[PDB]
């Protein structure tokens, strides 16, 4: 679980663009306030490598 | 990227009309984001 990839943004990284910015990803109408839930979720995931 | 000139001058309230082109000094592949900037003196 040491590699890990973005899930969720705002909009598209542009061109070379890097952004490793650990903001909650509010996909709703209901903001996170800095935790997960409604329509709120961590901006990471991992591939797990087994 | 950055790039400058020097010029001597005689009037003092504000820019000089005239002409003289700014040659390059600096550039960086910094990948960092700018959206604003500050003075130091
Ligand atoms: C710079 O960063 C902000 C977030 O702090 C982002 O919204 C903006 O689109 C970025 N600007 C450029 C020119 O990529």
């Amino acid at each position: 679980y040491n590699y890990l990839y973005r899930l969720f943004r705002k909009s598209n990284l542009k061109p070379f663009e890097r952004d490793i910015s650990t903001e909650i990803y509010q996909a709703g109408s209901t903001p996170c306030n800095g935790v997960e839930g409604f329509n709120c979720y961590f901006p990471l995931q991992s591939y797990g490598f087994q | 990227k950055i790039y400058s000139k020097h010029t001597p001058i005689n009037l003092v309230r504000d820019l000089p009309q005239g002409f003289s082109a700014l040659e390059p000094l600096v550039d960086l592949p910094i990948g960092i984001n700018i959206t604003r900037f500050q003075t130091l003196l």
